[PDB]
């Protein structure tokens, strides 16, 4: 779990993104280098910031992921 | 022991058979040179008693409290420095 | 009558390479047990502390930290080798106390001449209620 | 109006919710050609949504502050105001069907308990017997009331194990 | 991590372990990335490019999205 | 009007007195 | 080696389990060696004195810290725009931004903003100055010293009371109801009328001038001539301002009900009248039982006479007097049950009927007080059930409880446990099924397919109070009804104004989400009661372990035989039920906090269409309100909410450290400790030192208790941090 | 059997040919759902005139690497 959390945060912050012919716009915007040394950074900038996609997924195609997100907590 | 063959138990020599050994402790009188041994035993003379070595801890705690009295401020430290304005809050509070 | 066998101190030990599960600091200042058995051939057995040891022809002598290790070795000798043995309790001051085959025959077989203590003549449900023994320092079953 | 609630036939927020759902589905529509399979699927979804909203307005459900149907779970309060189908009628329906299943299982237990090997009959189910008892369990309420009046439904406490207090 | 949490919560960002304060740099891993990046034309004479862009070099972009770009370790 | 130094010192002395009372009660309870 | 002098059996343990169990068995005086019942009860009495002294010292410390480092003077003048200050902070670990971020309510240095509500309470009871608070602290210091001296005195054999004195039930009830309950309430009425009533109206009353100031202009003569209505002449007007003489009055015992318009709290004259009536009734109740004066009741004979014919209750209450009187655990269970229920009542009443001046505007204070009292009530109720299980294990005598209601309820305990299991199973099935169905229909884009059962019964009782919002027009909601006309010149106007206003917490408007969460609360209470009741009733024995009463209240197990006997004691049932209590109080306080968060923002809708499904609970409450909490400190800096962020992560850490003891069990750890003992016993340069006590793994019961303690501590710290941060940072 | 099912779903209930024309913008999908209880909302607007669950298993990329480019071959 820690390995895959590090993978997802590191490549959403420093690898994956869009190009605009003047730079690279990452998914989260380089927040790993200044927040992944703090547990509050993992809880907030990774585990709370990226969780907005699964909790606001009701009424869309990702509603099944939203439902499984709660069923797996159960 | 009497371990001349495969006999590792002996009631007449029960000291060695149990496993009580020195491992590395060896007996030797020679170690520290002259005058300095007397210097250090005079430095730690009367302090060897339990009550006075307790009193050393007592004066150490006195130093701990002396830091709080006058010593925390001598190294600045933010807990005794001044303050710069304030913040109001969410609503009309203070 | 039965007499306990003496612990022959100069008894050979099984061939073994040296383990980390052997004796510790409890042996020097409290107690260490010892087991003695007679083997009819040179063969490999399993140590209670881990690893394999070869017991030799004739008498074999092995000291262990606990009595439970000695009984584990004795029961594996009795099952996988059909070999009986004697266990002794050795205090560090020098006194040796005989242990498991106390009256000669094994405890699972009657001997007619033992102490039948800790044998209540009542049922499980015939013990006293805890309120009737209140403030006594005893459980209801030892009345 | 049974508890400050308005009927969904006349509540404005129910119509607003229906309009919002249909508009969202139309926004989904406005990306495909008219006769594609996704277009037919979205048209069917729209028809189902409009039918559901019109049926909910037709059946006389109560809507709260916004347009969500509310159910009444009080006999009398739902009987004289015509909402017995909210809770009372499904209560009767569940009681009947659950009693059917439970009585069928009970009668299977008492039928196989007096056999040669009751242990085997519970992992290896006698299918014709189970089918017969499932059919017979449709008259569960009358059978259960008859066995209760006969006293053969319950067991005497002197023949049931308890702990020694 | 707990020390970093405590120093951030105490208002002492200069005392936590970070790239901007007390550095803990993966020098062995960074040098291994450099060795891989400099491998073609030197210790990999027949290689026209490194095995992965993660070691170093230009950002690989496909269809406006980054395929693989170098990963920096801090 | 915040309290003075003498009030704090008197309160601390009375707390020392009730601490003596507390350790007396504790010793009586241990015995 | 002789540290647990109360238990020589524990003192002979050569391991760390000796000290571990010495700490934890120190207060089990009944299990101590050489303990008689006289010495038992005397130790109980002296420990009670110690506890009273501790409580008095704690409240004196609160008073001294508010008087010394608080802003009570500034808070009295501006109660709605000044943050109350708990105590100053002196932490040498603070950086400079931490020192700035914690300087808030006009203080010189860093301070903590109080959420305990002591400011509102002290302002309401007439305390105005820091000098008065310091005087109260000094008086409580002296009185705690006096109680310590009394505790020492009654342990002395010249002053040790007899055991029969301890068991004198009729006298103790008579004096507790008449004096401890009644006279104290009468004296509080005296304080309210003499001090709190004039201080509410801008008239200072102190020890220097309370003998020259008149509480009512017609002094004592209306009281002694029976013209008591002259003490309710002119009440405080609706335009009255607290702590000022603007639109005040002279009446000391009004009866209007409702709330003060400015403070949004109960009238103080209503409180004085209430306390006087309570004092009268409690003095009367304390004149009930027989002592030495030839009149009164023998409660044993009352219990004897409460036997219905036809054997409906068996022998009725045959010998229950001796059962209660001889058993300290029965009395402790009754006391804890009642005190926990009263704590729940206090939580449920102070939020909806705010008692203290300028309460229910301090949103953090109300939420913190409610959650505190609810958690205390849950813990105390679990303790009540645990001590009932102990009484079944220890003090229950089947011979003297033969045929009475205790033996009857033990006889058919299987029916009770099975029906609690049925009720819990039904509640869990149905509430979870409705919630999951609502989640699924919400996810699929169809909110109209939700099952929204209207709470018609609770709305009907709300209408019986006068809430004219559901259109019942039942009892007090119809003015023509007899209860409405009976008190229309009494409490009905103010109570109706309170009940029909949406600006307070006097019976909030409820909907389907309230129905679902009330069934969740019912499931929690039912299952916790199931575990606790099953543990009590199976404490003496079960089918798996018939002789469980011989093994005591707490023990690890009975070995892996008979299929396995893990967690078989009644202690283990209490242990399992503490988790369920924590879950139930979590549901209760989540419900309260989310409802009041919707109310305080003016957005009741967020709760109304988000509480019916669990994704709304996770997203619109847990995720949404934690945004300011987790930003208490960040790479961009820190603010005042940093302490609650640190406590949030702290509670998470303690919770998972509890999970460590909860999941892993004693056997892996014992082998690991043996391996480390081997390491240290033959590591060079460390063999010079050795352990005096043999290092062993924690016992099964001990580590269950440790995991439960960490679970509860992490639970409480995490929720307190989240609640205080999400309310104080927002309001 | 599992591999046969994946290839059959790639053949019948997938937008693989459409994805081959525009792999940059069309989201891969190889599973569709039956409209029964409002669950047709899980059929995403993946693209290519197709509705279905967006798959994350990477069969489309593997098949393109193998050089399929046909429904009949799957
Ligand atoms: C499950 C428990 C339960 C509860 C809490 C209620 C509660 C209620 N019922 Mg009800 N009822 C119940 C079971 C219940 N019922 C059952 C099982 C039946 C079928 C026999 C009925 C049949 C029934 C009828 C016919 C009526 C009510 C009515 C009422 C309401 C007014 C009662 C009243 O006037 O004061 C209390 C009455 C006392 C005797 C005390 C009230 C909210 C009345 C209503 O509809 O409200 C407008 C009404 O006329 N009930
Ligand atoms: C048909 C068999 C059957 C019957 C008649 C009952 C009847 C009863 N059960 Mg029980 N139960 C069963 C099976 C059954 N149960 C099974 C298989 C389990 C294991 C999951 C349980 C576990 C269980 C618990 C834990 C409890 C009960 C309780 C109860 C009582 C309360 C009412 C209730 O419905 O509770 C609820 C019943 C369930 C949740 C289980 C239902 C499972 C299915 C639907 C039943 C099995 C169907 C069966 C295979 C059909 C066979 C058909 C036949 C033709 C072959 C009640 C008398 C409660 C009690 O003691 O009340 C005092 C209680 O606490 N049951
Ligand atoms: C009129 C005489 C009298 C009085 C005043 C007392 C008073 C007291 N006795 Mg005593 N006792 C008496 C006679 C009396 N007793 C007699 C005659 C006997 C012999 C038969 C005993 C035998 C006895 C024993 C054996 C013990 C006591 C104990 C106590 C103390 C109870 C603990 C406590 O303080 O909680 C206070 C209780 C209340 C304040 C009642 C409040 C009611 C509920 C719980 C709270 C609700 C009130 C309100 C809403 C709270 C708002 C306050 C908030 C704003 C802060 C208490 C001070 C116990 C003790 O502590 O030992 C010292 C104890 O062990 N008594
Ligand atoms: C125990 C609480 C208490 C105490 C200590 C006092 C004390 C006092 N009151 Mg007060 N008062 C109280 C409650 C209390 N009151 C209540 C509940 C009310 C009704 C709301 C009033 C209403 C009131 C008025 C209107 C006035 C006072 C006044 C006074 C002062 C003059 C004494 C007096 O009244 O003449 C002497 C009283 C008597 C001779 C009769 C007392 C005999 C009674 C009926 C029986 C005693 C039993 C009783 C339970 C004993 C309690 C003991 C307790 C003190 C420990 C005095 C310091 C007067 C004053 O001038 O203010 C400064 C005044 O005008 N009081
Ligand atoms: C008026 C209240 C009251 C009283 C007088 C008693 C009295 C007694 N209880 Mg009891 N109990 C109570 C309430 C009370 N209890 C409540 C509310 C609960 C629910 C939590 C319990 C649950 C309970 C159990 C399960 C048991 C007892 C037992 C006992 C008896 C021995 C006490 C003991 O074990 O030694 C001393 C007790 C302790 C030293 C407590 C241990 C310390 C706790 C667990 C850790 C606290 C850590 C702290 C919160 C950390 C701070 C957090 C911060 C750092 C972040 C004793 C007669 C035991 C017994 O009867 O023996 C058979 C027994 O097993 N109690
Ligand atoms: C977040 C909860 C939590 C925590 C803190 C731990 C912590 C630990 N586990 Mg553990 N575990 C957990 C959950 C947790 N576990 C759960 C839920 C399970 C069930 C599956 C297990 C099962 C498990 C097993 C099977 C084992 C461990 C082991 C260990 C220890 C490894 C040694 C180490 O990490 O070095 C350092 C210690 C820490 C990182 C803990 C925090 C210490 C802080 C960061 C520094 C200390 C400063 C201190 C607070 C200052 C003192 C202040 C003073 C006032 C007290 C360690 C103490 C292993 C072990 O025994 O040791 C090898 C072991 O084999 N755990
Ligand atoms: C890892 C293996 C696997 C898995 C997980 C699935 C899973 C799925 N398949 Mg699939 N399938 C597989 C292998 C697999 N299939 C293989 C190897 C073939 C080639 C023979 C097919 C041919 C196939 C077809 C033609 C269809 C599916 C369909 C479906 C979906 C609905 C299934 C259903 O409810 O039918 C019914 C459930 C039943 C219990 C009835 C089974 C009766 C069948 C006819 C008997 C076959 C034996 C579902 C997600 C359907 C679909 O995609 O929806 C549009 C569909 O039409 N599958
Ligand atoms: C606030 C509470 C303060 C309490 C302070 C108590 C201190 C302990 C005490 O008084 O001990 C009393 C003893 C006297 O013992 C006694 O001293 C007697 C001599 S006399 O009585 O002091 O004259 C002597 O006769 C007798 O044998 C001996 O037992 O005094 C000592 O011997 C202490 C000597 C310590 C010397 C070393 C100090 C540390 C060296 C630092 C090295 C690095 C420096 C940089
Ligand atoms: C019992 C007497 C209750 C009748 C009150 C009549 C009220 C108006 C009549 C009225 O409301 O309309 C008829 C009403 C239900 O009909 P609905 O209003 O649901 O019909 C409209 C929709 O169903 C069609 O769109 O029936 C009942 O009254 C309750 C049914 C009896 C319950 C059967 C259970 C037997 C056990
Ligand atoms: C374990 C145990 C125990 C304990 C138990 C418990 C814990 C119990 C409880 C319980 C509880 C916790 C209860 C509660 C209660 C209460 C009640 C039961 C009440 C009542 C009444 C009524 C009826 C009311 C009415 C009314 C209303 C509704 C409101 C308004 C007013 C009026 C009056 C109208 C003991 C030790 C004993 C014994 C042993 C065992
Ligand atoms: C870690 C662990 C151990 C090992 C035991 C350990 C590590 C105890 C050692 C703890 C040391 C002493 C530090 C504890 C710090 C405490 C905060 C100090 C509290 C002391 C009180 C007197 C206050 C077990 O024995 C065990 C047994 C059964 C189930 C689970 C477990 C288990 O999880």
């Amino acid at each position: 779990s820690i390995v895959i959390f590090h993978f997802s945060w590191k490549m959403q912050s420093d690898v994956w993104g869009t190009v605009s012919a003047n730079g690279v716009s990452h998914i989260t915007g380089g927040n790993f280098a200044q927040s992944a040394n703090t547990i509050n950074g993992w809880l907030r900038d990774f585990l709370w910031a990226q969780s907005s996609q699964v909790i606001q997924s009701y009424g869309s195609a990702l509603s099944a992921y939203g439902l499984i997100f709660l069923g797996a907590h159960f | 022991k009497y371990g001349e063959e495969s006999r590792y138990f002996d009631l007449k020599d029960l000291e060695n058979t149990v496993g009580s050994w020195d491992m590395y402790g060896q007996e030797d009188k020679s170690r520290y040179n002259g005058l300095q041994s007397e210097f250090f035993e005079r430095a730690a003379n009367g302090l060897s008693r339990r009550e006075y070595i307790l009193g050393l801890v007592a004066i150490g705690g006195a130093g701990i409290l002396a830091w709080g009295g006058k010593g925390a401020a001598d190294v600045r430290l933010p807990t005794v420095g001044p303050q710069q304005p304030a913040q109001v809050g969410p609503r009309g509070r203070l | 009558a039965f007499t306990p066998p003496t612990l022959q101190s100069d008894t050979p030990s099984p061939i073994f390479g040296g383990s980390t599960g052997g004796l510790l600091s409890q042996a020097q200042v409290e107690e260490f047990h010892v087991i003695t058995w007679e083997s009819k051939k040179e063969q490999i057995f399993e140590m209670p502390t881990g690893g394999a040891a070869i017991m030799r022809q004739g008498p074999n002598l092995l000291k262990l930290a606990r009595k439970e290790q000695c009984l584990a070795l004795l029961t594996q000798l009795r099952t996988k080798f059909k070999i009986d043995g004697y266990i002794y309790r050795v205090f560090p001051n020098g006194e040796v106390q005989y242990l498991h085959p106390k009256d000669g025959v094994y405890p699972e077989k009657v001997n007619a001449g033992r102490s039948g203590d800790n044998t209540n003549m009542r049922r499980i449900g015939q013990n006293k209620e805890p309120v009737q023994i209140k403030f006594s320092g005893k459980i209801p079953a030892e009345f | 109006d049974v508890a400050g609630l308005t009927p969904c036939s006349e509540s404005k927020a129910f119509a607003k919710r229906k309009k919002n759902e249909v508009k969202a589905l139309n926004k989904r529509l406005k990306n495909y050609e008219a006769d594609s399979a996704p277009a037919l699927a979205l048209k069917a979804t729209i028809a189902r949504t409009e039918a559901r909203f019109d049926k909910y307005a037709k059946q006389g459900l109560l809507c709260g502050t916004d347009g969500l149907p509310h159910l009444i779970a009080d006999p009398g309060l739902a009987l004289r105001y015509g909402h017995a189908g909210d809770v009372f009628i499904p209560t009767i329906g569940f009681i009947y069907f659950a009693g059917w299943l439970g009585y069928a299982g009970s009668k299977y237990l008492q039928a196989v308990a007096a056999t040669a090997k009751p242990i085997e009959k519970e992992i290896i189910i006698d299918v014709p017997l189970a089918w017969k008892l499932l059919w017979e369990g449709f008259g569960w309420p009358l059978r259960a009331f008859a066995e209760y009046k006969n006293g053969s439904l319950m067991e005497d406490d002197a023949k049931i194990t308890v702990s020694p207090r | 991590y707990i020390h970093n949490d405590t120093m951030s919560a105490l208002g002492r960002p200069q005392d936590m372990f970070s790239d901007t304060a007390i550095q803990l740099q993966p020098v062995f891993a960074q040098w291994v990335q450099n060795t891989h990046f400099l491998a073609p034309g030197f210790t990999a004479p027949n290689a026209l490019a490194s095995t992965s862009p993660s070691w170093g070099g230009d950002v690989v972009a496909v269809g406006g999205k980054v395929a693989m770009m170098p990963i920096s370790l801090g | 009007m915040p309290i003075a130094d003498y009030q704090v010192f008197t309160a601390l002395f009375l707390a020392l007195a009730t601490g003596i009372f507390a350790v007396r009660l504790g010793v009586a309870l241990y015995k | 080696k002789l540290f647990p002098k109360f238990s020589q059996a524990l003192a002979q343990d050569p391991t760390t389990r000796r000290i571990w169990f010495g700490i934890a068995t120190a207060h089990d005086f009944e299990s101590h060696d050489g303990m008689t019942e006289e010495r038992l009860y005397q130790k109980i009495f002296a420990s009670h004195f110690g506890q009273l002294a501790i409580i008095f010292l704690w409240t004196s410390g609160n008073l001294f810290h508010v008087a010394w480092q608080g802003n009570f003077e500034q808070w009295v003048q501006d109660p709605l725009h000044i943050r109350p200050i708990a105590h100053a902070i002196w932490d040498p670990h603070f950086g400079q931004p931490a020192v700035e971020a914690f300087t808030r309510g006009g203080a010189s240095g860093p301070v903590n903003i109080s959420t305990s509500g002591v400011y509102q309470w002290w302002y309401t009871i007439g305390l105005r100055t820091n000098q008065e608070l310091y005087t109260g602290s000094i008086f409580l210091l002296v009185l705690a010293a006096l109680f310590l001296f009394a505790g020492w005195l009654h342990l002395q054999p010249a002053f040790q009371p007899a055991l029969s004195w301890f068991k004198n039930a009729e006298s103790r009830l008579n004096h507790h109801l008449a004096g401890l309950f009644g006279v104290s309430s009468l004296a509080w009425t005296g304080h309210l009328v003499h001090v709190a009533i004039p201080e509410s109206r801008g008239q200072h009353v102190g020890w220097d001038n309370f003998l020259t100031v008149l509480p009512h202009p017609a002094g004592l003569t209306p009281f002694f001539t029976g013209n008591w209505a002259a003490y309710a002449e002119n009440p405080d007007s609706a335009s009255h301002v607290f702590n000022t003489a603007q639109g005040s009055g002279t009446a000391i015992l009004t009866f209007l009900g409702g709330f003060h318009p400015q403070t949004q709290s109960l009238w103080l004259t209503d409180m004085a009248h209430h306390h006087l009536a309570i004092a009268v009734i409690f003095i009367l109740a304390g004149h009930m039982y027989r002592t030495i004066f030839g009149i009164g009741h023998s409660m044993r004979e009352i219990l004897e006479a409460q036997t219905p014919p036809s054997g409906s209750l068996g022998a009725g209450h045959k010998g229950l007097y001796d059962t209660v009187n001889n058993s300290l655990h029965f009395q402790l269970g009754l006391a804890l049950a009642s005190v926990g229920t009263i704590s729940s009542l206090v939580a449920q009443h102070m939020y909806s009927l705010p008692p203290y001046a300028f309460l229910a505007q301090d949103f953090t204070t109300q939420a913190a007080l409610y959650t505190h009292h609810q958690y205390i009530a849950g813990f105390i109720m679990c303790g009540a059930f645990a001590h009932g299980a102990i009484f079944f294990v220890r003090d229950y005598d089947p011979a003297q409880n033969r045929g009475n209601v205790l033996a009857r309820i033990l006889d058919h305990k299987e029916a009770l446990i099975s029906h609690l299991s049925w009720a819990s199973l039904f509640l869990g099935f149905h509430t979870l099924g409705l919630y999951v169905h609502n989640d699924v229909v919400q996810a699929f884009g169809t909110p109209e397919k939700q099952i929204l059962i209207e709470p018609v019964f609770a709305q009907w009782i709300q209408a019986a109070h006068g809430k004219t919002a559901y259109g019942f027009d039942f009892l007090l909601s119809s003015a023509t009804s007899a209860p409405s006309l009976a008190g229309q010149a009494l409490w009905l106007p103010g109570w109706l104004q309170g009940i029909n206003s949406d600006a307070n917490s006097l019976f909030l408007t409820i909907g389907p989400g309230d129905f679902l969460v009330h069934h969740a609360i019912a499931l929690g209470l039912h299952t916790t009661t199931l575990i606790l009741v099953k543990g009590a009733l199976d404490a003496r024995g079960s089918k798996l372990m018939p002789d469980k009463k011989d093994f005591g209240y707490s023990f690890p197990c009975d070995g892996p035989g008979r299929g396995g006997t893990c967690d078989i004691s009644a202690w283990d049932a209490f242990y399992l039920a503490v988790f369920w209590m924590l879950n139930t109080i979590g549901w209760v306080t989540f419900y309260w906090h989310w409802k009041h968060l919707g109310i305080w923002q003016g957005n009741v809708n967020q709760f109304n269409e988000s509480s019916t499904y669990l994704m709304g609970w996770l997203r619109d409450y847990l995720w949404l309100n934690s945004s300011q909490l987790i930003n208490g400190y960040n790479p961009f800096g820190m603010n005042s909410l940093s302490v609650w962020a640190w406590m949030f992560l702290f509670g998470h850490l303690i919770y998972a450290t509890g999970f460590m003891f909860l999941i892993s069990w004693r056997g892996y750890w014992q082998e690991l400790i043996e391996t480390l003992a081997w390491a240290h016993e033959r590591t060079p340069l460390a063999n010079l030192v050795r352990w005096r006590d043999k290092p062993v793994a924690l016992s099964i019961v001990q580590a269950r208790l440790v995991g439960l303690t960490h679970f509860s501590v992490g639970y409480v710290l995490t929720y307190a941090a989240f609640l205080i941060a999400s309310t104080s940072g927002k309001f | 059997i599992w591999l046969s099912g994946m290839y059959f779903h790639g053949a019948r209930f997938s937008n693989y040919e459409a994805w081959l024309t525009d792999p940059t913008h069309i989201k891969p999908s190889a599973q569709v759902v039956w409209p029964i209880v409002g669950q047709e909302i899980l059929n995403a607007d993946v693209g290519g005139g197709f509705q279905g669950l967006q798959i994350t298993s990477g069969f489309f990329q593997l098949w393109r690497a193998a050089g399929i480019t046909s429904e009949l071959q799957l």
